[PDB]
């Protein structure tokens, strides 16, 4: 294994799951058109939402262990263990607390409470969503990048099938159902695959507790409830005043450019937990850290330029088919986007360290880094340029970031 | 650098419609925020309704807005200011005004390029 | 973007008769499944009929099948439902809902979920 052959295999399940959600994206708008839409937005969010949460946000802390103590085989299966007993325990809570709250919670995401069912529905898919995700964890552990790819590409062909067989049936609930089942069936390839490659025993997925292991989980439950509150809430004020003093469409070509960067970007950034994060959590020593995040650096930052020029190069192409053609200034702001993209992704590689080491100081320390640099240039760029200072103010802010996260690690390697 | 003529306007009664167009001559026109002006003898120019360079948000007076609406096309490079319930106040001349990355002011000022401005006259 | 407005509620005697009527708003109403779903006083939505885009076909609950009739007029886009065997148990808010053929799918006809345009409700009280 190597940061460039788990970036090839990566990039493989990618470029098959960015190309089905495509397809079913299309699909859905063509099938319920703008209403279809926008009444599906939160549900499509919580689906998202349900990748970590379900789960319990253990996933970054699975792989972490799972690479730590891969020697020794009682101290593995305890990990493993005590994962699928938090991961089960979980999203049982999760199943419970959907069907006693099934009507508030269709309320809260369509407005009504015609979704009742469905709600009590995703209650047992989101357990596909949370097992199918700690599988996967698993696999990242020992850098199993192709048995990682290879679940996620027969996951991403039976959640299309799954799709076309569920809206077909149910219509538009259907097509809700489906889209929850695209990520919760991948836990029938992942498991097919994690036998098949013999890299670890069945046996060790029987929930077991150590109260020990338990807590040092629970670190990066705290780290993923973090992240997701810290820098979503930054973006929610941001299109406040994006949209404060423009229109919402003006938020609109903000968010069309991001969701182009968070498409391309996957095919570098999600190489970084199936090879980095089990890599660093290996090493000891600041020399040996040292060296493999130079290593990364000189990889990640020429292979993040060369797809961001080539992103700009087909800024007008990448407008057409990714997202509707309406505002052709909309080209205008992807020099200030793909810049902003390089140092972000750089910046992801003294981050995911934190994650190796688990470190609650230094992540509070970057996700509040990353804050307040956000707010402070939003605003001062997005009441004066509009969405062209939304994503100057990106760019800016790690600019800024990436080189205090440069300074912030000499200081700390030289101790 | 962009050129602005404006097409229509004339003698019109009062309660009907007559729409503008302001063709952009110039490299890159999209670059460019679109404002409405129309001014009176002896007054200066008054805004009417302009929008953003993108073209996501526009902007009106206030003895304009729910009459007045005005659009834009990319592909053709045009500028329209589509008039509903005239008014004899309306009678004025017209200019159209473009301004790089801007579109969002309602000062004469703020806009790089003017046209030879169109007449405008509301009677009956 | 749909618009609907119900009329013709009212009170009813036991075993009584009631005609209901349905306003849609806009052109291509033909292209629309139009249904009619009621809700009494501290329940959920219920199914009640539909009537198909194609073919006039349409589907009736248990309990209101052999006593209402939902019908379809294209040239005045309004839907009817023709309540005859008025019992206590239909005592409800009446509301029609309008959707496309894809929302509804093969099986999915009678959820409520289905549809995105819906009607205020007129009320109907029987005995």
């Amino acid at each position: 294994v190597s940061l460039a052959k788990a970036s090839l295999w990566t990039a493989a399940s990618t470029l098959v799951k960015i190309g089905a959600g495509l397809l079913v994206g299309k699909l859905l708008a063509v099938s319920f058109g703008p209403a279809g839409l926008g009444l599906a937005a939160n549900f499509r969010q919580l689906i998202t939402v349900l990748g970590v949460l379900a789960g319990a946000g253990i996933f970054n802390g699975v792989t972490k262990y799972v690479a730590q103590y891969h020697d020794n085989p009682q101290q593995l299966r305890r990990v493993v263990g005590t994962s699928s007993a938090m991961v089960l325990g979980f999203s049982t809570l999760m199943a419970l607390v959907f069907v006693l709250a099934a009507a508030p919670i269709s309320q809260g995401l369509f407005g009504n409470t015609d979704y009742q069912g469905l709600v009590r529905l995703v209650a047992l898919v989101q357990m596909g969503i949370a097992w199918g995700n700690l599988l996967l964890a698993l696999m990242k552990g020992f850098r199993d990048a192709a048995g990682n790819a290879l679940s996620l590409i027969v996951g991403s062909l039976i959640g299309v099938l799954a799709y076309y067989v569920s809206y077909r049936l149910g219509g538009y609930e259907g097509a809700l159902l489906g889209l929850a089942l695209i990520p919760a069936l991948v836990v029938i390839p992942a498991a097919i695959m994690l036998i098949k490659r013999g890299v670890i025993p069945l046996s060790y997925l029987k929930p077991s507790w150590d109260n020990g292991l338990a807590g040092q989980l629970s670190k990066f439950t705290l780290m993923a409830l973090i992240t997701s509150v810290t820098l979503p809430v930054a973006y929610i004020m941001m299109r406040k005043l994006l949209a404060a003093q423009y229109s919402w469409d003006e938020v609109g070509i903000w968010q069309g450019v991001s969701s182009i960067s968070d498409a391309y970007l996957q095919f570098i950034t999600a190489s970084f937990s199936v090879y980095l994060l089990p890599t660093l959590s290996r090493l000891t020593e600041k020399r040996d850290i040292t060296r493999e995040v130079v290593k990364s650096l000189k990889f990640v930052l020429p292979a993040v330029a060369a797809a961001s020029f080539t992103v700009w190069l087909l800024r007008d192409f990448a407008i057409w088919l990714l997202l509707s053609n309406k505002f052709t200034a909309m080209r205008d702001l992807f020099a200030w986007q793909l810049v902003g993209d390089v140092l972000k992704v750089g910046a992801y590689v003294f981050g995911y360290l934190v994650i190796a080491k688990a470190s609650l100081r230094f992540y509070i320390l970057a996700e509040v880094s990353q804050f307040t640099l956000l707010m402070v240039f939003a605003h001062w760029l997005i009441p004066a340029h509009g969405a062209l200072g939304a994503a100057q103010a990106y760019m800016a802010t790690y600019i800024v970031y990436f080189s205090l996260c440069c300074g912030v690690f000499l200081l700390w390697r030289r101790r | 650098q962009v050129q602005l003529v404006e097409s229509g306007g004339g003698l019109v009664q009062a309660g009907d419609s007559l729409t503008l167009s302001c063709a952009a001559s110039g490299r890159t026109a999209y670059r460019y925020g679109m404002g409405w002006f129309r001014q009176h003898p002896g007054k200066e120019r008054e805004f009417v309704a302009s929008i953003w360079w993108t073209g996501t948000t526009t902007y009106y007076a206030d003895s304009v807005k729910g009459r007045f609406t005005i659009s834009r096309d990319d592909v053709k490079n045009m500028v329209y200011l589509q008039m509903n319930s005239l008014k004899p106040e309306d009678t004025a001349v017209y200019y159209c005004a473009a301004k790089f990355y801007g579109g969002n002011s309602k000062r004469p000022g703020d806009y790089a390029y003017w046209g030879q401005g169109t007449q405008v006259t509301v009677s009956s | 973007q749909v618009q609907l407005v119900e009329s013709g509620g009212g009170l009813v005697q036991a075993g009584g008769s009631l005609g209901l009527s349905c306003a849609a708003s806009g052109r291509t109403f033909s292209n629309y499944v139009m249904a009619w779903f009621r809700q009494a006083p501290g329940k959920e939505r219920e199914f009640v009929a539909r009537i198909s885009e194609s073919r006039g076909t349409t589907d009736y609950a248990d309990s209101v099948k052999g006593r209402f009739t939902i019908s379809r007029d294209n040239a005045k886009n309004t839907i009817y439902l023709q309540m005859n065997s008025l019992n206590p148990g239909d005592t409800a808010v009446y509301s029609c809902a309008a959707t496309l053929p894809a929302w509804t799918g093969i099986i999915g006809g009678r959820r409520p979920g289905n549809y995105p345009y819906w009607g205020q409700g007129t009320q109907v009280t029987v005995s």
